């Protein structure tokens, strides 16, 4: 009489854990926001 | 009309250029030249 509720239920799922471990992969490079170009305009005028 | 016996500066023509044909502006500087001295004085020497 207890079981079979209206909310979904699970399976059996026995418990041994079978040697679990985690590897973590990092790459190298990063970001930045301002363009910071290579070549840029620069100006000058002829009238004082 | 007013006068001035002044010859050590200009201090009398002032304004902004508005066109490459403008004729009433202030004064802008000029190319920075050098000595170029060679008098004409009856057997002056080389200095080459």
């Amino acid at each position: 009489v207890g079981a079979l509720t209206v909310q979904p239920m699970r399976s059996i799922r026995s418990t041994f854990a079978n040697l679990a471990n985690v590897l973590i992969f990092h790459d190298v490079f990063t970001t930045e926001d301002k363009p910071s170009a290579f070549i840029e305009y620069h100006s000058d005028e002829m009238i004082v | 009309i007013t006068n001035a016996r002044t010859n050590n500066d200009e201090t009398h023509a002032t304004g902004p250029i508005e066109d490459l044909n403008s004729t009433s502006h202030g004064r802008e500087p000029e190319i920075e030249s050098f000595a170029d001295r060679a008098e004409l004085a009856m057997m002056i020497q080389g200095m080459t």
